[PDB]
RNA sequence: GUGGGAGAGGGUGGUGGAAUUCCCGGAGUAGCGGUGAAAUGCGCAGAUACCGGGAGGAACGCCGAUGGCGAAGGCAGCCACCUGGUCCACCCGUGACGCUGAGGCGCGAAAGCGUGGGGAGCAAACCGGAUUAGAUACCCGGGUAGUCCACGCCCUAAACGAUGCGCGCUAGGUCUCUGGGUCUCCUGGGGGCCGAAGCUAACGCGUUAAGCGCGCCGCCUGGGGAGUACGGCCGCAAGGCUGAAACUCAAAGGAAUUGACGGGGGCCCGCACAAGCGGUGGAGCAUGUGGUUUAAUUCGAAGCAACGCGAAGAACCUUAC
C-alpha cells in the first residue's frame, strides 16, 4: 500500500440475518473457499444459541465480537538500538478484524468434537465474558499499557 | 504528620530521570519521589510516565501531611519535565504557579567533554 | 518575531548614559534579567552599546538584576 | 598643529553576580548516577532532590552581530589608573623629511620546560566499568601532570585571506560599522555581498583585485628518500633555525566533467517491508543437485538470473558413458 490507503473492500449483507458483520464472520470460519460449509456451520450454532438461551442468536453474535474488541494493542518499534513494544489505540476496522480473527480461532481450540458446537459456545462464552477469545483481547490489552512508558513513541 | 496544606514542589527533570520533592513554604522538604522510587530502574525513570507516577507519588505522600496547594518550580529540560507539572496540576493538589528556575552559569566551570562541543 | 513594540518608541527623551534610571532601564529587560535585543530594545548599534554599558553598571548597584525566575510554564 | 569620534588595542590595581565542587546547619528517605542498554561508582557513618550559611578556584550569560580593536599571535562582567594605534573636520605649520628593507632587535596561539604558588571544574598518562572476534579506542566511573598566577625559558602552527609591503589608475548596485555635511543625500575611514572592463587552468578575483602599472623584500624549480643525515647556531630539556646526498620512481599534483558510490540529504516506486491467508524448513515418497561409489554412473547448467534446468517422455532405442 505505498500508493494509496486502499479502500475498505465492501461486503454483501447477510444471506439471513442480513447483516455484514455476519457475513465476515462466516469468511473466517470459511476455509479453502468452502462458503457453504462455512455458512451452515455459521448458522446451526445459531440454532443453538437459541435451543440454549433465550436471545436471539444475532443479538448475541454482536454481544460476543463486542468484548473480544481489543481497544490498544502493543507494536515493536525499532529505537536507534532497541526494539520496544509501543501501545497505541487499535483502529475501529483493525479492532473488528482481530475480534472476529480470534473468536474462529479460540473456537476452533475448544473440545466439542462437533464445529458447530464450538462456535456457538465459544459465543455464548464470550458474551458472557469468559473464554479464549476474551482472554487474547485480555492479554492484548494487558501488554498495552505494561508498556505505558514508551507512550511517548506515538508512532 | 505536620499538617502543612500549602508549600512548594520541585521538579527535577533531566534526560536521566526525573525527582520530585514537596516542602513547606520555607523550603523544607516534606515528602519526595523518582523515577526510581516509583519503581523503574536505570532506562525507564527518565521516560515522561516515571515521571507522571513520581509526581504523584509526591503528590499523594505530601496529600498526608495534609497538603493541598504547591507552586510548581521546574528545574532543567530534561523529559518528563512537562507530564510532571501535568500530573501535579490534576492531582487535587491546587497548583497555585508553575516557574521555570533551572540554574545557568555566566560562563564558569568547563563543562564536561559529553557537554563541551560549545567553546 | 518580536512584533512586540520596540522599546525605544514607547518611551520619551531619556538619558542611554543614565545607570540610576531604574524607571526606564526595567524596560529594557526581559521576562528574566537578560538584556533585550535590538530587535527589541529598537536602539541602534551605538545606542544599544552604551545602553548595556549602563545596565550593567546599574547591576552592580542593585537597582537591577542579573537574572530573574520565568513564570508561567 | 587645533578641534572632534569609535573601539573586547595593551599593562596594573580593584571589584560584581550566576554556576560547579567542598564544608556547616536544617528538613527529608532510599536511592542517586550514568547508558543503546549496562555496569564500575556514590548513598541508612543517611546519598540524590529542597532551604540557609561558609570557603575556594576558574570563567564571564543576556547585550553579541552576519559587529568592533590590534602588525601578527590575539583581545569581550564592571570600575579607576597608566599606555599604543587610528579616523574625520579645519585647512593652520615643516617643506620630499619618502617606499621597501638582507642582517640586527623585539613580539609571537597551544602544548612543553624551570623556580615558587595555587588547584573549583576539566582532564594526557593512568586505575576501573562496558563494547568487541580483539578494544592497549570510540561510551560510563574515577584520575596525576596540566589547565590558573608570578618570574624565567621554548619560537612552533591549517601562525590562513593558505593571497608580502607601499603608491597610482580602472563601472556600478547593495548591506553594515564609525566621522563630517548645506543630513532626500553627498562625502571620508573600516567590514560584507553582487557585479563593468579585465584577469584566471578552472574554481574564482573584480576600488578590501587574483585587473592595469612602478618600487623594495621573501620564496619556488618533478615525486620519494627528507624537513631526514652531517656541520653550525640557539635551547635546561623537549627540541628549534639552517639543510643535503647516495638511492629510487614517471609520475606526484591543481581545477573542472561524466559516472559509479555513501553506515549524505530531499522526493518516489515495487507482494520490498508492514497487514493478512496458505506453505517450505520436521515425516514418507516423487524429482533435480552436491558428495560419494563405480568398469561406467555421458555432458552441460552455479548466488539472485543453476538444482521437476537443456530432457514436451533413459528398459533396447534414445545415448553422447
Ligand atoms: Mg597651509
Ligand atoms: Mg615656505
Ligand atoms: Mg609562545
Ligand atoms: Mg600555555
Ligand atoms: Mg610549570
Ligand atoms: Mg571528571
Ligand atoms: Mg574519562
Ligand atoms: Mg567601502
Ligand atoms: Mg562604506
Ligand atoms: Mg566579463
Ligand atoms: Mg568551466
Ligand atoms: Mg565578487
Ligand atoms: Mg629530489
Ligand atoms: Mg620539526
Ligand atoms: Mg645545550
Ligand atoms: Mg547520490
Ligand atoms: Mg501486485
Ligand atoms: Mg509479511
Ligand atoms: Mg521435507
Ligand atoms: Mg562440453
Amino acid at each position: 500500500a505505498r500508493r494509496r490507503r486502499a479502500e475498505v473492500r465492501q461486503l454483501q449483507p447477510d444471506l439471513v440475518y442480513g447483516d455484514v458483520l455476519v457475513t465476515a464472520f462466516i469468511n473466517k470460519i470459511m476455509r479453502d473457499g468452502k462458503k457453504n460449509l462455512a455458512a451452515r456451520i455459521f448458522y446451526d450454532a445459531c440454532k443453538i444459541i437459541q435451543e440454549k438461551t433465550g436471545q436471539e442468536p444475532l443479538k448475541v453474535f454482536k454481544q460476543a465480537v463486542e468484548n473480544v474488541k481489543p481497544r490498544m494493542e502493543v507494536r515493536s518499534r525499532r529505537v536507534g538500538g532497541a526494539n520496544y513494544q509501543v501501545p497505541m489505540e487499535v483502529s475501529p476496522r483493525r479492532q473488528q478484524s482481530l475480534a472476529l480473527r480470534w473468536l474462529v480461532q479460540a473456537a476452533n481450540q475448544r473440545p466439542e468434537r462437533r464445529a458447530a458446537v464450538r462456535i456457538a459456545h465459544e459465543l455464548m462464552d464470550a458474551a458472557e465474558g469468559k473464554g479464549g477469545a476474551v482472554k487474547k483481547k485480555e492479554d492484548v490489552e494487558r501488554m498495552a499499557e505494561a508498556n505505558r512508558a514508551y507512550a511517548h513513541y506515538r508512532w | 504528620k505536620r499538617q502543612v496544606a500549602s508549600g512548594r514542589a520541585y521538579i527535577h527533570a533531566s534526560y536521566n530521570n526525573t525527582i520530585v520533592t514537596i516542602t513547606d513554604p520555607d523550603g523544607n522538604p516534606i515528602t519526595w519521589s523518582s523515577g526510581g522510587v516509583i519503581g523503574y530502574k536505570g532506562s525507564r525513570k527518565g521516560t515522561p510516565y516515571a515521571a507522571q507516577l513520581a509526581a504523584l507519588d509526591a503528590a499523594k505522600k505530601a496529600m498526608a501531611y495534609g497538603m493541598q496547594s504547591v507552586d510548581v518550580i521546574v528545574r532543567g529540560t530534561g523529559a518528563g519535565r512537562e507530564q510532571a507539572i501535568r500530573a501535579l496540576q490534576a492531582s487535587g493538589l491546587q497548583v497555585k504557579s508553575i516557574v521555570d528556575d533551572t540554574p545557568v552559569p555566566h560562563n564558569g566551570c568547563r563543562p564536561k567533554k559529553k557537554f563541551r562541543k560549545a567553546s | 518575531p518580536s512584533r512586540k513594540a520596540k522599546v525605544k518608541a514607547t518611551l520619551g527623551e531619556f538619558d542611554l548614559r543614565d545607570y540610576r534610571n531604574v524607571e526606564v532601564l526595567k524596560r529594557f529587560l526581559s521576562e528574566t534579567g537578560k538584556i533585550l535585543p535590538r530587535r527589541r530594545t529598537g536602539l541602534s548599534g551605538k545606542e544599544q552599546r552604551i545602553l548595556a554599558k549602563t545596565i550593567k553598571r546599574a547591576r552592580i548597584l542593585g537597582l537591577l538584576p542579573f537574572t530573574e525566575k520565568l513564570v508561567r510554564k
